[PDB]
Order: C-alpha cells, then sequence, then structure tokens
C-alpha cells in the first residue's frame, strides 16, 4: 500500500 | 475571486528530476530519471489535490482513486504549460535539469509520444491560454477519469465536477464569444486524454520489460503502474469526454 501510505503521510 | 486565489496558492513550484546531465543520453538513464521525476510529481499532485476546494468532501477511497487515474494527464498538461512558458514549446521541459531535445526524444524511444506532447504544448500558444484558464482546466482534469461502474460516492463526485465546470465557465465570462471559448477549452481538455492513454500504454509496457532494459522504477510508481494503469488499459476506468 505504497500510495495509501503517501496519501495519509502528507 | 476566492476560487482562483486558492488555485494560484496551491500550485506547485519547480520540481527537479535529479538528472545527472553529465552522463550520456542512454535509454536507461533517461527513463530512470523520468521515473524519478514522475514520482516526485506524484507527491506534489497528492498535496495539490488534497488542498483543492471541495476535494475532501469526496469519499477517501475515491480521493485516492481519482489522483491515481488522473496523474498521467495532469503531469502531461502541466509539462506542456512549462514547455510553453519556458521554451515556447520548442522542446519538452520536463524539469529544469531534464529538458528533452530531439536527440533525447529519439533515445528515450518516446519520440512519437513526445511529438504529441509538444503539439499539446503548442496549443497553449495557439489558443493564447491564460494562467487562470490553465489553472481551472488543470483542476477539471483531476475530475475527468472514473471507473465505468462508478466511484464509492458518485453523487458527491458528480456535484464537485459540476462546480469545477461552472468555475471554468465564470473564468471565460470574466455570449457568442464565451460560447466559442468554452468549446475551444473543452476540446483542448478532451485532447489530453488520448495523449495520456499513449503514455499509459508506453509506461505499462516499459514496466513489464524494465528488468530487461535496466530501467529503474521507484516502488510507488511500480505499484500504480501495475495496479491502477491496467484498469485504464483494460477499459474498467475511462475518461469523461465533453464531446462524443
Ligand atoms: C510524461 C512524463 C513522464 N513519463 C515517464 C515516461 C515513462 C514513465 C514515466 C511516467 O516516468 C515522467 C515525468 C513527467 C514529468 N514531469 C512526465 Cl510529463
Amino acid at each position: 500500500g505504497a500510495f495509501q501510505n503517501l496519501f495519509q503521510s502528507v | 475571486p476566492i476560487f482562483l486565489n486558492v488555485l494560484e496558492a496551491i500550485e506547485p513550484g519547480v520540481v527537479c528530476a535529479g538528472h545527472d546531465n553529465n552522463q550520456p543520453d542512454s535509454f536507461a538513464a533517461l527513463l530512470s530519471s523520468l521515473n524519478e521525476l514522475g514520482e516526485r510529481q506524484l507527491v506534489h499532485v497528492v498535496k495539490w489535490a488534497k488542498a483543492l476546494p471541495g476535494f475532501r468532501n469526496l469519499h477517501v477511497d475515491d480521493q485516492m482513486a481519482v489522483i491515481q487515474y488522473s496523474w498521467m494527464g495532469l503531469m502531461v498538461f502541466a509539462m506542456g504549460w512549462r514547455s510553453f512558458t519556458n521554451v515556447n514549446s520548442r522542446m519538452l521541459y520536463f524539469a529544469p535539469d531534464l529538458v528533452f531535445n530531439e536527440y533525447r526524444m529519439h533515445k528515450s524511444r518516446m519520440y512519437s509520444q513526445c511529438v504529441r506532447m509538444r503539439h499539446l504544448s503548442q496549443e497553449f500558444g495557439w489558443l493564447q491560454i491564460t494562467p487562470q484558464e490553465f489553472l481551472c482546466m488543470k483542476a477539471l482534469l483531476l475530475f475527468s477519469i472514473i471507473p465505468v461502474d462508478g466511484l464509492k460516492n458518485q453523487k458527491f463526485f458528480d456535484e464537485l465536477r459540476m462546480n469545477y465546470i461552472k468555475e471554468l465557465d465564470r473564468i471565460i465570462a470574466c455570449p457568442t464569444s464565451c460560447s466559442r471559448r468554452f468549446y475551444q477549452l473543452t476540446k483542448l481538455l478532451d485532447s489530453v486524454q488520448p495523449i495520456a492513454r499513449e503514455l499509459h500504454q508506453f509506461t505499462f509496457d516499459l514496466l513489464i520489460k524494465s528488468h530487461m532494459v535496466s530501467v529503474d522504477f521507484p516502488e510507488m510508481m511500480a505499484e500504480i503502474i501495475s495496479v491502477q494503469v491496467p484498469k485504464i488499459l483494460s477499459g474498467k476506468v475511462k475518461p469523461i469526454y465533453f464531446h462524443t
């Protein structure tokens, strides 16, 4: 879930 | 003009590719730098999209989905504008440290696609697109690709997209003159989609054979290209065209 990780990280 | 204030405020600044311009223009080095840039741009697209008016009203799964689906088109559109503003569309200005000349276009094996992108870039000159028109169009592009059987909350999406179309209308209006302009801009927006599809096809093909051609894909890129892009290429996710 790389994209989800980025989406929630920012 | 609240809406336009916001669009200008959230517009990303300069993004470098990290390209070592001293190494020779090989296929593997050019595309590896393009992929790094693609990922850096995706990070910026996420932060931009989440700060757009109304965007947080979308169901969260739909938020993630439209960003992933529209990413390629958004990148192409913005790159076209950079190319126009910086080098009058004579070359492809992917980044300050990664400007494609004809030799790089050939060496990247992306020549025909680059030609199509250069033509899009030239449209900004031919249509004399204003910065305000560019910003509203780019925001609409985010809301121009969806699954055929719909988003989790399609109704909220439909309302938001309607409001972004209205904002574009107001920018034009700022009657036959408005009408002609709106037609030109919707036609320009539709024309991004086939270009984005070609890049999607090229990128997918490249990912599949990437181990064989020594092209590096960042993990998050490889995820989106393998998980989301094939939904587009298989026809499960499609553009919303203005003109049929
Ligand atoms: C069309 C494009 C890219 N395409 C490359 C081609 C192969 C895969 C890819 C997505 O990395 C990459 C970065 C930018 C930027 N900025 C733009 Cl406009």
